[PDB]
This record gives structure tokens, C-alpha cells and sequence, in this order.
């Protein structure tokens, strides 16, 4: 049982730069590649005394890539696992999807083909990208297309970084997010949204890190990914594999969008302070002060939930806590799905990174749920997309690169269809 | 107008009584001997610890 | 308007920004180290540097560098002639990237304490040049700017 | 890897370029002799963008210097950092145009530009992947405007896919040197709106009152202005040269700031800019840099931005910082003075961060705003141009060299319609 | 807890210039501006290891200001913060309030604004000025008016220097004083009087310095200000902040004029002989032989008294001494206030300035009271105002500047209304 | 089982609470790090009344600090047993009330109390079965009295079925710190007579007298007085934390001491208290505790009990003592001074015995007497209130914030009716 991970764009490989640091620290692998079977799902054991990851970093600008190549993890990553284009896509979906993709994507797929050949018991792929940019959006969608053509039935866990509503760094990110969603719908089997304003509020409120950079974001996102692959990696009382999110949380082929959450996000001082128990972390995993996507599930209705538990957790109290959740009425479920939970437990507690801001906790909860507040997200993004499209602004960049008005129109009405979809299912 | 002569004038007229009783900024000195510790290291007055 | 300007010795016409410039030399010693009667402002006589140790630091720096940094520019009267720019590209001194040299006693370099190396509410010189954020975080050193303040 | 080719035109472009290669050389730690003397190996990995190895660590720039008078060549090779320019890169006429656009565009261009096209080609195919071209020149002059405009035209007809950044200084009526400044400015602008991809409009009026009000200098010689403009150019190009948390190349900036192909005239600003006395007292926080960026008295153009609306804006940050404070600062400045931004574009502010502060500073920023207050600047030039044409004054110095009247009428039309469309979006 | 201090006039900036020497000495800051939390109420850390004070010296004549700019504290004060005009108001209230203020107050206030924006938990303001002069009176009043319309709710401590009855150095200071009070009534929340003759008699009697220059005066006034703000700067057994004087000392919105006192003002030889305890310095703080205002409290009745204790003081004996004071019958309180006191104790002893004449004592007392002798003082100034005004002397300078007779008559009746208020309150 | 949460307000309350948690911690044998280090088993078995185990035997107190100045927070964090506290319960404003009851009850409370209610909520539903609340504050200050009593009202509106102990320092004329002491004490008393269940009134006057005569100390710092009150508070809640031969819970003491719902102000005393010089010359027997207990100079209020009568009284004994000795001592005391006790209530003394003394001592006792002599304190405050209010002293800093004159007239009404009914029952 192995799973290979791909990282696309400038965001993708920085998240991987923090994620693979976590994996090395959890399996006790030195940064030069050798230990001083549980690791076999991530680190293939080449030769004698050397583990080398089942991953690909890729981007079109070599800057952040060879920054990886000259960082602490020089000997750890295969020289050609990290792929690097020559020139950037530069916040342009068409540029990342038609001009530069046509020469990078073929080298990417005939590379992961032999990564899959070295693999034996592949669960699937899990991807890391952002949609605000061009490299993540354009050839990320182009790759996902050719992945679905090649394998298809293997799952595709997609952790995507949507643009935040208010906090924004780019201007054309509405266009790029829309055009990416138009393919993220029918290609990714299941997708997890990740905004940045939500995580900034988390690090400001709970962790009380007043001026956070991206590395804090990447670090605790890596903590989330580790908390939902811990089931494959380690033995637990009740482990749930990757094919479970496929089944237990996707009620319809075009409703696969999930708000994620994590608890406890607690610094080193509030740890000794607080008596960590399963009741309060199962409660705290539900208020929007701990959701990784800036939205309010008060306005929405839950469809399905999933709860990973790590550490000293017995099924008694998790069962009691979800019983108190189902009997509460501040949150509400849809009536067309009564049994709206799935559990999962693993024994090993989440480890800490030196210099990190999270403390050694006995037990942690990673909640992944589906709602209709995501239908609120897409509407709020579509409104400001129409704002720019009415005046045909910025369009000449995409058309000169090779596209036309059709893709704008069809992605606009597709998001309209998804809107009608969510409002119909929610009631 | 010279530092020397200016200083020698005062060295000469230091014998005056008003010169010792009206030092422009200093104040009257009384020439009393102190027990070597009350000026700098120990402060004046009775001391009972609060801290 | 473009009229003639007084010298920097005279206290008028933007004298302050000039006195406080790096390539400016005064023919006489600073008031803090002066010593005599005769031309003591009342304020100056009563307000002197209280700490002899501070006077020692002051005098070391002043004597080693600023007392004889330049002497050719000093005229017969003792009033230094303004450096006259020659050539189109000639620049008098660095104005934009002011903290060209960091970390020392003289005013032109920063006076930072060795513990508060790089922080948010305080900094005017680069803590470390050419150190990437991702590099440092991978090395696991805590981000200096995130340290808190009262 | 990604290659910038630098081109300097005329006397203004040559001196500005001289200070430009002074700052860039310092930032890569190379001595004025031409050998590397830095410490960190962050510098050596990205000197191929601006330099080429000659022999034993000797790096010479990829620059083309262009003029008609040996006075500028000696001013190049006399001052510091003159020992590094390749002698073959000094393509060099001999007569001298001197404030005549027709001389700059038809007579001297006809035999100078073929040799500059030789060296520009040789220096272009000597590198692999061009990022584009970066040209610094003038508009009031003849050998800068004319020759630069003709080369911008010719190189855009050969390489239509590369980027093109132009730093152009425009004349202003309060600091106005020459007499035929409108006759030259209008024809250059008429050409720049179709052939230049994006322009950074500079001037000397804005630079003078900056050095008076902010830096509080007494004798602001030209060297200090060229040093300010040099600081701006370095702040623009920091992203290709250094790693960061969010890198942003030139084409990245162009797509975030140009909504319409003719709508590409920016105003520029640089921070921090503190008084010589204040320096020590000033602290370095992102709000302190933002309050100086968005101040109207820190633009390097003669355009009060509060007379119009900002369309788009870009901020390039350097130094180890926190992105949350960066983004919430842009959000606050976009929500407090909300009327000064256009309505049909949300999130008008692009941002980027690099982790290398300029040598001598802890934390820097560079502002590139596409506003609509540029039309009032071109109006102040077009109203003077239409004054002289009415009396056909100074025209002979032009009509006698090949140019006709229709060039001038075309200049009026193009100037009037572009200020019309900027006023339309206002 | 932060407070900023502005200095208006030639007297004010000489006083605070003694104060800042005292502050740097109390917090261990050498005058170059770097240290070799308690400081944060005055000095804001910025630049490179530089503790730059929250203060602006502002004045019209540049003689004393640039004197500061060349003095020992060249490197302390931020250069921009020392505002200096070009020409003086020249002991003319109209000139300082209408001619020159109109160009200077806007620059002063929008500096103040960015100082307050750098500030976070601003407690209040405290101003330093002598109302006899021209600039400290005129544009000081104009500055307080525009500060009150700027904030209003923030407490403003005004430490003014009134002209002595017999010892006087100007001729038109009755005109300046009357016109200054007319605004000091309805703008300052708490105003402390300190004339010069009282300090002269103190320096003669207790400190036995017989040829006292202005520095000796400014030195011990700085000791008083430092003594009543040491509760903010340092933790004590019983601390009181700047808001307390607002509540506990001002029984009526127009009766805010406070006599000051300090004890023990004692030289080195008089220290080696007197035994310094708490009961006798509490006694020493109450006789008119140690007050900072030449007035006779035996002719008046106290309204409310406040006692700051610094150094080695325990609450037992201060309660005992205050009991003895209230049981003595030489001094008397009003029939309104049985609890006529407010004590305060701080731990840090008063420091010594080398070159100063005060010895290092374990403890000190700063009394700030409220009485009706101040009502006697205002009538004293009112008489000598009316005498000169009966002949219309010196009026033509104000009229020539732009003022008229209306505000002369109305300021006159305003002090008459204040007199009637004090006579009504004392009964 | 039965639960007591602790809420501290104002500077005096915070320092009293700090000493109180020191006393309780040393009684249960936990170090300031929060680990157990005692010897006997009787210590752990009843610490759920005051603590919550966090992770691996690290016990934190069930306390909530509440103030408006960081200075008090620095003092409580700096001292010993300061790190044991709960960094999230440091719910704490920033502006500062400043001895203004309107500022503690109308402006700053209006936005800080919702937070302290959240915290005290979370702390209440964390436990299973609440017994009551325990508030330490004063009646002179602003941020202690005003906000504290508004917290009292909001809590009583939320949980009306739980007990409530309030340790309140009343002002004395000879030890009078601020000037608005009557203006704060009268309004607070008006609130407590309707909201609080019972109040244990304290004052610095009686404490100074106690350390003068009996303790014979030189300098009674605040640490010593707070140590006294902390020993008293340990004594009253000892019967819950430790088994005894005759247990007396909090409600049990309430119903035995309060015959009428408004007659709930208690004068308190503690025994023994002897100078370390005279410690060797005394014995420790039940009569020796009783003669010191009923001594009028041992009350912790400036109210002479012999100036009035006792309505009821109670004595909490600690140590291996004889129950027969205890009741015969209470019987003799009641029979000898029969005039000082009320006529129409027989057996005016409730008694209880615990089997665990305080550490270092053999035997101790705590006296809580509900006597009618407390009207002298209220009369003494009310006359100061009338004297000030007749001529409207200090009225505008209250009026200009939202308070009306009707509140002051009502406060005088309620104080006057309770002192008249004390006079009635005497
Ligand atoms: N949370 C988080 N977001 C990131 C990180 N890195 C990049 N992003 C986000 O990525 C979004 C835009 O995409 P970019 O990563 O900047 O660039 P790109 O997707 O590769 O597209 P190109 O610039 O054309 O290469 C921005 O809004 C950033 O917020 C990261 O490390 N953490
Ligand atoms: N206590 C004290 N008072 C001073 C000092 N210097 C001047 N004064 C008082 O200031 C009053 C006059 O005002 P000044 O400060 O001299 O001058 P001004 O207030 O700035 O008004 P202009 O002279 O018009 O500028 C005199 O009555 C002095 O008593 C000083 O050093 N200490
Ligand atoms: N900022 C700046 N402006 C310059 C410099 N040199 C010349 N200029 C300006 O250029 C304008 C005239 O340009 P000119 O030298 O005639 O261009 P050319 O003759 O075509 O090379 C004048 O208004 C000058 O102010 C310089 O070094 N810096
Ligand atoms: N026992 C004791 N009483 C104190 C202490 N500090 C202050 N007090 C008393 O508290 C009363 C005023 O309370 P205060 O501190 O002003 O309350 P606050 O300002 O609202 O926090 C005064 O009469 C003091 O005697 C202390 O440490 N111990
Ligand atoms: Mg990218
Ligand atoms: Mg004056």
C-alpha cells in the first residue's frame, strides 16, 4: 500500500517542502536519506540504507525548485523527481494550459509512469496546487486531465488553495479560479478547499502568532495531511483508507467539495494550561473559528462528516461526543441523510517539529465535512467574476495566448449549474 | 582672558567668606566629614526593609 | 527661491539636516567635550554628561574617527569649505540606502542590542543578508519577526 | 536562465544606465574591477540574468549603450563601474542630434541603427531564454527619443513575444529644459502606445520635490536623481534575481496591471525615503512603508493620483516579512479610501515578496500604479503642442528633414484619444 | 499605559529639558539613546536600539530650541519633533494666538497625531508652559483648544507656572495670565500651579542654595513630575494612574487648580542629621514652608488632598500619620469631605542627579491638594489686572494685532465668576 | 462533588486571591509547578472542589482573574504560585476604570463582561454539580466593586439555585484610601443586598489592630493582611475539603446564620493569633481557643459586637478535639454573656468540628458571627454619603456617564431601610 503525491506550482512545492519535512520527522529519517515497514508507503528503500520519496515537485520557474535543490534536503530528493520549467506561466490560465503545458506535461507523465512502476500497491494520487496562479491552474488541470485519461479509476485526493474572499494577492485570480473549477469538477474525485484568510484567523486567534508568514500555514496544513494519511501509515484500532472519502462523503458525482478542520491548534503554553479531552476537541472542531475555509456552516446544512483521531483515543468517548453533537441543534444536518458521520482512529500521536509553534498533544482530531456553504463560496466568487467579465477586462491576455470567449462563457454557466445543483440538494 | 588667570583669580579670592557661602550653584558646604558611605553607597535616613 | 545660502555653521536655512550629515566636519570640538569658562551657555554649563564612563565611550569614538577624519577641507578661519560636486554623475553621499554599514557606535550605523537582532517594532539595518525565509524555517530556527513585544 | 537585455539611449539614458549598473553590481557584490567579492552563494546563482562570465570570474554586463556624442562615452568610462562595459557594446555615432526628433528618427537612425541591431542581435542570441528587454531613455532629447523609439519599433517587429519595459522621462512645464520638448514628446508618445508593452513614466519635477520634501537634500545633483531611478529599477527586477515567498516576474506584473492593450502607462514610487537626520529615528514596519507608498507626494510622476482613480496597482516587497500584515495592509488601504479605486474590478492590488533586502537596508518596497491621472499629464503636453502648431513654429527644423505635417496631426489625434479613454474610465 | 508630554514656551521647554535628564537617569539611558518595559510610558523603542521620548518641544524663538539641538542631548530627541518658528510672539497673547499660531498649530497637531498613532494605550497628555509669556500662553491655549476638539475624552495634565505676587519679570503678564486662564478653565482637566517665588524661598531655606539659577528650580520641579508619574512607570504596593486625579481631586467641573508640595527637599548635611521617617515628612509636606505656591492655606480650607509616597514606605505608618493629620486642628477640611485624603505608595526611591543638591533619601512625599487659597491667588491677579486696564495701558498692541475689548471684559467677568464660584464652594 | 469556583476582581481582590491560592496549595501539598508532593492520602481526595487535573497530575486552580490594569497582572504572575494559574482565565481589559463606579458598571463592563461570562460559563459547565461561587473584591475601588457587582447580578440571573460567598473589604474612616469611598460602597451595598447570598465583610482597620496588639509585628505589609484573610477563607471552606466528626457544608452554614433574607452580613474572626514571643507561654486547649475567639478585639471588622447583640453565630473547629468540650464551651459562653445574644432565638451558636488542622498548628477555629453591630458600619458610611450628596460633590463624573440622581436616592433608601430593620431586630 503506497500513495504518491504531486505538487504543482509555487504553492504546491512549498507545501511539499513543509510536508516532507514532517514525514521525515515522523518516521525518523535523517535529512541525508538513511535511518539511524511503516515508511514503505512514502519512502522507497533504494539500495542499502537510503529512502527516497514517491513524489514530484514541478513548476515553470526554476527559482523555488532549485531553492529546494540547495536547501537542507539535497540528498533526500531524487535529482529528477523535482521538475523545473524554464519560464513562468505568470498568472495566466491559457499560458499554463496551452503553451507551456504542451512540453512539460509529457515529461511529467512519463516520469510518474515509472514512479508508479516502482510502486506496487498504489492507493492513488493526492495533489497539491493553488488555483490563483497559472502554473497550478493551467498545467495542474492539464495534468489532471491526462491522469484521468491514463488511470481514471485510481482516486485523486485534491487539496486545492482557493482565493480568499477579501484577502487577495492577485487580480486575475477570479478568471483563473473559475477556469480551473470548470475542470476540477469532472476530474478530481474529491477535493478539499484551503483558503488563506481562514488560516490567518486561526494562527491569529488560537495560536496567537500575530504576524504569520506562509511557513506557519504550510506547517499546519502538513499536519492536516499527516493526520489523514496516518491510517495507511500506522496501525490503529479502527483505520480507514483513502477509498473511504470516495464513498462515505460524496453523495453525488458533482458534489465533491469538503470543508476541513483541525483541533487542537494550541501553542506550547496553553497545552500545560488545558486538559485535553475528546469531548471539547470534538466540539471545537465544529465552530467556524477552526475551519480551514472562510465560510459559515450556520447558513448551510451538513451532508456527511469524517473524523480522524490520533493518539490515546478509545471509541467510547468519541461515540459519546458525536452523540452530543447529533443531539445539539445549533448545527443542523440535511434530512435526507440521518447517519452523517464516519470515524477513524490511529494510535500514534502527532509529532512536533523543532522550532514549530504547535505543542506535543496527546490526541488530535481532523474533521472533513461536506456542506452547502461551499455553494455560498462559489456564488460569492462568481459574482465578482461577472463584474470583470461584463467589461471584458484582461481578456486579451487569454485570447492572444490561444483561447476565446467560449471557455469563459461555458465555465460561467457551469458554475451556474453547480449553483443550481447545491441549492437543489440543500433543500 | 585666559583659563589660568581666570582660575587664579578664584584661587586667590577663595579666602573670602562670601565666596564660600554663596557658591553660585553649589550651596553652603559646612566642611563636615561624613562616614565615607552615606553619600554614594548608602542612602540617608533610617532603613527598615519593605521588599 | 534659489537665493544664496548661509554656511552650515550658522543655525539657519535647513542647518539641522546638514549638521547631521556624514561628510560634514566642524572646525571646533563638540560642546559635550568642551572645557572652560568663556562662552558657556547657561544650559550647557549645568547640563553635562552625567556618566564618566559614557564620556569615555564618547571620547574614544570621537578621537579615533571624527576629530582628524578630514583637515584639508578646514580653511584658515576654521570653517570647512562645502564639497563641490564635479561631473554629472557625482553623488555627494548615499541618501536612499542609508544604513550602508551596520552595527556600531557611530550615529551613522545602527545602535542595536545583540539580543534584539531582528524584530518588528525595531529594526533599521538588515539582521542577516541573503538568508531565505524557507531556508531558515527548514533549518527550524524560529522566525525572528514573530517574537512578541510588550 | 531568464534574460534581461538592457538598452540605454541618449545622454539621460546613458547616465541613468551608469547608475543602474552601479546598484546592480553592488547587489551582486561584484567589484568595480569586474570580479566577484561577495560571501553568500545566493548571489552567484542569478548573475546570468544580468552578466556573462568572461575569464576567471570576470562578469561583464549584457548592456547596449547608444548615443551620438563621445561626451557620454567618456562620462561612462570615467566614472566608477566603467571598467566593466564591453568595448564592442559601445555602438556610437559621431555627429550628435541635439533636440531634433527627425534627426533622431530618419537621418542618424538610418545608419546608426543597423549597427546597434547587429550588437543587440549578437547579445540576444548569446543567451538562451530571454525575459525581454529593458530600455531607459528620454523624450525631450533627440538622440535618446528618436534612436530609442526607432529601436523599440524595430526590435518589436523582430521579437514580438518577449517582454518590453521602458523607463521614459517626460518633460514637465515647471522644470522644462528645451524648447522643442513638446514636438519630441508627442511623437515619441504616439509611437510608444503601440510598440511599447508597458511604460514607467518618469520626470524631473516629481524627482526634485521628492528630494526637497522627503529626503530634505540641499544640492540634489543629477547623480542623486539617477540614484533614485536606479533604486526603482532594482526594486522592479528583484524577483528574477532572488528567491522569495511569492515571486513575480515582469510578464506576471504586466498581466496583473494591464486590463486593456492601450491602457499601459504607469506611475512609479519607491520606499523608504527618509530625511538624512530622521534615518536613525525611523522604524521599519509594513504599515510604515505602506503609508509612504500610497502617499501622493511619493509618486515619481507629476500626477496627483487623487485627481483620478487607481485602476490597478502592484507592490514589490523585499526583506523577511509576514505576509498577513502585508495583505491586510493592502486591504485596509483599499477599503478606507475606497472611492479612489475603480468599481468594476475588485482586488485591484497585486503584491509580491522577495526575501533579499537591498544592500544597506532591511526592508524595501516598490510601487507600480496604473492610474487614470496620467491623462492630465499628457493634456498638459498636448495643449502646448497644439499652441505651437497653430503658428507652424519651429516646424522647418522638422519639415526640412523629411517629416511632414501629417505626422503632427496624427500625434494630436493619438494623444487626444488616449487621454479620452483614460477620462472615459474615470 | 503611555503618556506624551508637550512643551510650549521658553519656560516649559527648559523645565522638561530638566525632566528628560531626570528620566534618562531614572531608567538608565545614556544620552546617546541606547540601553547598556517600565520605560515604555515615555520612551518608544525604534530605529536602532534607540529610546526616543514621546515629547515635542515647540516654540517660536529658535534660540533656546537650537540650543537644545546642539547641547548634550543632540542624539536623544527626534529631530522632526522639535518644532521651531522663525520669530517670537514677544510676550503678546494676541500675537501668539492669532498671528503666529495660525501657521504653527496645524504642524504641531499633525505631528501630535502621528505620535498618538505610534502610541497604543495612550493615557493622556501633559503640557508644560508658563502663562505669563506670549507663546506659552497664546498658542498654548490655541493648542489645548484644538487638542480638546481632537480627543476631548483624554485627560490633560497642565503644569503651569503662574507669576508670583511681588517677584515678577514682565509687565503685561496680568493681561497674559487672564487671557490664558479664560481657556485653561474649559480645556484643561487638571491644572497644577507652580510660581517661582515659592521655589525661591524653598531653595533658600531648606536647600540653603542662596544664588539659585533656573536649573535648580527646574531640577526639583522635574523631581515633582517624576514623583507623580512613578506610579505609572514602576509597580508599587498601592498604585494610582493618571485617571485618578481626574476623579478624586476635581469635585466640580470648573474647580481644577492644585497646589503642589514635595518633601524632603534636604541637602547632604541636613540629611546626615535629620532622621528620615514617614510621620515627619508627612508633616513636612503640609506647612506652607514647603509648598510650591506662595499662598497661605491657613486662610483657606482643603477640598481634597493626595499623597504620593516613593521609596521605603509601609502602609502602616502612612495610615498612622494621616490619622494624626486629620486629628490635628491647625488645618481644617471642608464640611463635604470626611474622606479628604488619597494615599499612594510606590517602591522605587527617588534618584539623585550628579551636580544636583538633593541627597539620596530612602523616601519622599509629593502632596497635591485642592483648596481655596487658589481662589485668593486669582483675585490677587485680578486686582493688578484691573488697575492696568483702567487706564487702557498696553491695550493698543493687542488691538493692533487684531483683538478687541470684548474678550478683555468677558475674560474679566470670567475670573469674577470663578471667584464667586470659589466663595460659594468654600461655604 | 460540590464545586466552588473563584472569581477575583480589582487589585485588592487579586492580591488576596494570590495569597489564598498559596495557602490552599500548601494545604493540599502541590508545588507552584502544579505537581503533587504531599504525604498523606487525605489531601488528594477532595481537590476536585478547587482544581482540575490538566495532563498527568498537573492541577490548575478553578479561578478567574478579572481587572482592568496590567499592573496587577504583572504582580500576580511574578510572585510564587503565579505560574500555576490559568493563562486563558486572565480575562482582562486595557483601559482602566479609575475608582469610578459608573466606569466599572456601565462603560467597560458593557464590553468586558460578555467575555468573563463566557469564561465563567465554560468553567461552570466543566464541573458536574456546582455548590456555589466565591468572589473576592472590595467596596471602595472602581474596577473591583462596579464590575464585580455587575458580574454578581449577571451570575444570579443565570444560576439562581447556587450559593454565593463574597469577601468584601468595606471602607473605614481612619484607614480611608480614596475620596469616593461612600459613593462606591453605598451603590455596591445596594446591589449586594438583593443579589448576593451572604457577604463576609472585612476592613483594614481591624486587621491593623490585630497585627498591632496580638501579633505584635513591626511592619504589617499587605502580604500579612492578605495572609490573614487567606487563612480565614481556608477556614470556612475546610469542612468541604476534609472529613470531620460534624460536617457543615456551605448551605448548611447559610441556613443556620441567615434567619431573614436581608440579614446576611457577617463579621468574621480567626483563632489562634499569637506573637511568636508569647507563643511558648500559651497552651492550646478548647477554652483557650474560645476565650480568644469571642474576644471583641479579634473580630475582623471595626464593629464593636458589645455595642449590639448577636443574632446568630457559628464556630468551625479544626483538629482532634472533644465534641463534649466544644458544646459545653459554647453553652457556657452563651449563658454567661446572656445579654449580648438575641432573646427570641434559643441556641444561638452553631458549631462544627473538622478532624484536620492547618499545617504546623495543632488546633484552630474560625468564627462567623451574624451580629446586629454591623449597622454601625452602614450608618457610618451612610452619613458620609448624605454629607457629600447634599451639596452634589463629585457628582458629574457619575452623572455624565449615564447614571441618574435616582440611583443615588434609591441607594440611600435601601441602606436606610436595612439599618432600620437591623435596629428593629435589635
Ligand atoms: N497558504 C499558502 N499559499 C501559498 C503559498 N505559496 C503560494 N501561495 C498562494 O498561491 C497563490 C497564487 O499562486 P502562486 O503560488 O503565487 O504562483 P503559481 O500558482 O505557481 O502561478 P505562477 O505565478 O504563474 O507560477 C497566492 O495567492 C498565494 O497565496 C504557501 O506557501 N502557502
Ligand atoms: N520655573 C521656571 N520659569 C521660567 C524659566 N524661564 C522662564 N520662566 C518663566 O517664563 C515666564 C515668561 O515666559 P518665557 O518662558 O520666558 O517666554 P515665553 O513664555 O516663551 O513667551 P515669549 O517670551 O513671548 O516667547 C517668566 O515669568 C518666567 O518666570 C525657568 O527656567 N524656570
Ligand atoms: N534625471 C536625469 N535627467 C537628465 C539627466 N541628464 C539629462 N537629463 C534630462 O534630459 C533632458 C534632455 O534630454 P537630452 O540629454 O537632451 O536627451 P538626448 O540629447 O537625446 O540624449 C533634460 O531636461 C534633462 O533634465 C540625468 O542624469 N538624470
Ligand atoms: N487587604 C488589602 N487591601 C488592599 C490592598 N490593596 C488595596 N487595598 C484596599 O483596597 C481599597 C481600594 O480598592 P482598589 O484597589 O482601589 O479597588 P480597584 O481600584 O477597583 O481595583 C483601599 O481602601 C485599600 O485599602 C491589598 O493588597 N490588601
Ligand atoms: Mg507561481
Ligand atoms: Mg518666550
Amino acid at each position: 500500500r503506497e500513495v504518491i503525491s504531486i505538487h504543482i506550482g509555487q504553492a504546491g512545492i512549498q507545501v511539499g517542502n513543509a510536508c516532507w519535512e514532517l514525514y521525515c520527522l515522523e518516521h525518523g529519517i535523517q535529512p541525508d536519506g538513511q535511518m539511524p515497514d511503516a515508511f514503505n508507503t512514502f519512502f522507497s528503500e533504494t539500495g542499502a540504507g537510503k529512502h527516497v520519496p514517491r513524489c514530484i515537485f514541478l513548476d515553470l520557474e526554476p527559482t523555488v525548485v532549485d531553492e529546494v535543490r540547495t536547501g537542507t534536503y539535497r540528498q533526500l530528493f531524487h535529482p529528477e523527481q523535482l521538475i523545473s520549467g524554464k519560464e513562468d506561466a505568470a498568472n495566466n490560465f491559457a499560458r499554463g494550459h496551452y503553451t507551456i503545458g504542451k512540453e512539460i506535461v509529457d515529461l511529467a507523465l512519463d516520469r510518474i509512469r515509472k514512479l508508479a512502476d516502482n510502486c506496487t500497491g498504489l492507493q492513488g494520487f493526492l495533489v497539491f496546487n493553488a488555483v490563483g496562479g497559472g502554473t497550478g491552474s493551467g498545467l495542474g488541470s492539464l495534468l489532471l486531465e491526462r491522469l484521468s485519461v491514463d488511470y481514471g479509476k485510481k482516486s485523486k485526493l485534491g487539496f486545492t488553495v482557493y482565493p480568499s474572499p477579501q484577502v487577495s494577492t492577485a487580480v486575475v485570480e477570479p478568471y483563473n479560479s473559475v477556469l480551473s473549477t470548470h475542470s476540477l469538477l469532472e476530474h478530481t474525485d474529491v477535493a478539499v478547499m484551503l483558503d488563506n484568510e481562514a488560516i490567518y484567523d486561526i494562527c491569529r486567534r488560537s495560536l496567537d502568532i500575530e504576524r504569520p508568514t506562509y511557513t506557519n500555514l504550510n506547517r499546519l496544513i502538513a499536519q492536516v495531511i499527516s493526520s489523514l494519511t496516518a491510517s495507511l501509515r500506522f496501525d490503529g484500532a479502527l483505520n480507514v483508507d483513502i477509498t473511504e472519502f470516495q464513498t462515505n462523503l460524496v453523495p453525488y458525482p458533482r458534489i465533491h467539495f469538503m470543508l476541513s478542520s483541525y483541533a487542537p491548534i494550541i501553542s506550547a503554553e496553553k497545552a500545560y494550561h488545558e486538559q485535553l479531552s475528546v469531548a471539547e476537541i470534538t466540539n471545537a472542531a465544529f465552530e467556524p473559528a477552526s475551519m480551514m475555509v472562510k465560510c459559515d456552516p450556520r447558513h448551510g446544512k451538513y451532508m456527511a462528516c469524517c473524523l480522524m483521531y490520533r493518539g490515546d483515543v478509545v471509541p467510547k468517548d468519541v461515540n459519546a461526543s458525536v452523540a452530543t453533537i447529533k443531539t445539539k441543534r445549533t448545527i443542523q444536518f440535511v434530512d435526507w441523510c440521518p447517519t452523517g458521520f464516519k470515524c477513524g482512529i490511529n494510535y500514534q500521536p502527532p509529532t512536533v517539529v523543532p522550532g514549530g509553534d504547535l505543542a506535543k498533544v496527546q490526541r488530535a482530531v481532523c474533521m472533513i465535512s461536506n456542506s452547502t456553504a461551499i455553494g455560498e463560496i462559489f456564488s460569492r466568487l462568481d459574482h465578482k467574476f461577472d463584474l470583470m467579465y461584463a467589461k471584458r477586462a484582461f481578456v486579451h491576455w487569454y485570447v492572444g495566448e490561444g483561447m476565446e470567449e467560449g471557455e469563459f462563457s461555458e465555465a460561467r454557466e457551469d458554475l451556474a449549474a453547480l449553483e443550481k445543483d447545491f441549492e437543489e440538494v440543500g433543500a | 582672558d585666559s583659563e589660568l588667570a581666570r582660575w587664579k583669580l578664584e584661587q586667590a579670592e577663595g579666602v573670602y567668606a562670601s565666596a564660600q557661602r554663596e557658591p553660585l550653584g553649589a550651596g553652603y558646604v559646612r566642611g563636615h566629614r561624613l562616614p565615607e558611605g552615606l553619600g554614594s553607597e548608602r542612602p540617608f535616613g533610617v532603613t527598615y526593609d519593605a521588599r | 527661491d534659489g537665493g544664496p545660502s548661509y554656511n552650515a555653521e550658522t543655525c539657519m536655512q535647513n542647518w539641522a539636516e546638514d549638521r547631521r550629515d556624514k561628510h560634514y566636519k566642524s572646525g571646533f570640538h563638540p560642546k559635550e567635550l568642551r572645557r572652560s569658562t568663556r562662552y558657556d551657555s547657561e544650559y550647557s554649563a549645568r547640563f553635562k554628561p552625567t556618566s564618566a564612563d559614557y564620556v569615555g565611550r564618547l571620547t574614544h569614538t570621537y578621537n579615533t574617527t571624527s576629530r582628524f577624519e578630514g583637515l584639508t577641507r578646514v580653511g584658515t578661519n576654521g570653517i570647512a569649505a562645502p564639497v563641490l560636486p564635479k561631473r554629472s554623475a557625482d553623488t555627494s553621499g548615499e541618501h536612499v540606502f542609508y544604513a550602508k554599514d551596520g552595527y556600531g557606535p557611530t550615529p551613522w550605523m545602527d545602535h542595536t542590542a545583540p539580543t534584539a537582532r531582528g524584530r518588528f517594532w525595531v529594526g533599521t539595518a538588515p539582521h542577516v543578508a541573503h538568508d531565505t525565509i524557507t531556508h531558515s524555517t527548514l533549518r527550524s530556527e524560529p522566525l525572528e519577526f514573530q517574537q512578541r513585544c510588550p | 536562465m531568464r534574460e534581461i537585455v538592457h538598452i540605454q539611449g541618449g545622454q539621460c539614458g546613458n547616465q541613468i544606465g551608469a547608475k543602474f549598473w552601479e546598484v546592480v553590481s553592488d547587489e551582486h557584490g561584484i567589484d568595480p574591477t569586474g570580479t566577484y567579492h561577495g560571501d553568500s552563494d545566493l548571489q552567484l546563482e542569478r548573475i546570468n540574468v544580468y552578466f556573462n562570465e568572461a575569464t576567471g570570474g570576470r562578469y561583464v554586463p549584457r548592456a547596449i549603450l547608444m548615443d551620438l556624442e563621445p561626451g557620454t562615452m567618456d562620462s561612462v568610462r570615467s566614472g566608477p563601474y566603467g571598467q566593466i562595459f564591453r568595448p564592442d557594446n559601445f555602438v556610437f555615432g559621431q555627429t550628435g542630434a541635439g533636440n531634433n526628433w527627425a534627426k533622431g528618427h530618419y537621418t542618424e537612425g538610418a545608419e546608426l541603427i543597423d549597427s546597434v541591431l547587429d550588437v543587440v542581435r549578437k547579445e540576444a542570441e548569446s543567451c538562451d531564454c530571454l525575459q525581454g528587454f529593458q530600455v531607459c531613455h528620454s523624450l525631450g532629447g533627440g538622440t535618446g527619443s528618436g534612436m530609442g523609439t526607432l529601436l523599440i519599433s524595430k526590435i518589436r517587429e523582430e521579437y514580438p513575444d518577449r517582454m518590453m519595459l521602458t523607463f521614459s522621462v517626460v518633460p514637465s512645464p515647471k522644470v522644462s529644459d528645451t524648447v522643442v520638448e513638446p514636438y519630441n514628446a508627442t511623437l515619441s508618445v504616439h509611437q510608444l502606445v503601440e510598440n511599447a508593452d508597458e511604460c514607467m513614466v518618469l520626470d524631473n519635477e516629481a524627482l526634485y520635490d521628492i528630494c526637497f520634501r522627503t529626503l530634505k537634500l540641499t544640492t540634489p545633483t543629477f547623480g542623486d536623481l539617477n540614484h533614485l531611478i536606479s533604486a526603482v529599477m532594482s526594486g522592479i527586477t528583484c524577483c528574477l534575481r532572488f528567491p522569495g515567498q511569492l515571486n513575480a516576474d515582469l510578464r506576471k506584473l504586466a498581466v496583473n496591471l494591464i486590463p486593456f492593450p492601450r491602457l499601459h502607462f504607469f506611475m512609479v514610487g519607491f520606499t523608504p525615503l527618509t530625511s538624512r537626520g530622521s534615518q536613525q529615528y525611523r522604524a521599519l514596519t509594513v504599515p510604515e512603508l505602506t503609508q509612504q507608498m500610497w502617499d501622493a507626494k511619493n509618486m515619481m510622476c507629476a500626477a496627483d493620483p487623487r485627481h483620478g482613480r487607481y485602476l490597478t496597482a502592484s507592490a514589490l516587497f523585499r526583506g523577511r516579512m509576514s505576509t498577513k500584515e502585508v495583505d491586510e495592509q493592502m486591504l485596509n488601504v483599499q477599503n478606507k479610501n475606497s472611492s479612489y479605486f475603480v468599481e468594476w474590478i475588485p482586488n485591484n492590488v497585486k503584491s509580491s515578496v522577495c526575501d533579499i533586502p537591498p544592500k544597506g537596508l532591511k526592508m524595501s518596497a516598490t510601487f507600480i500604479g496604473n492610474s487614470t491621472a496620467i491623462q492630465e499629464m499628457f493634456k498638459r503636453v498636448s495643449e502646448q503642442f497644439t499652441a505651437m502648431f497653430r503658428r507652424k513654429a519651429f516646424l522647418h527644423w522638422y519639415t526640412g528633414e523629411g517629416m511632414d505635417e501629417m505626422e503632427f496631426t496624427e500625434a494630436e489625434s493619438n494623444m487626444n484619444d488616449l487621454v479620452s479613454e483614460y477620462q472615459q474610465y474615470q
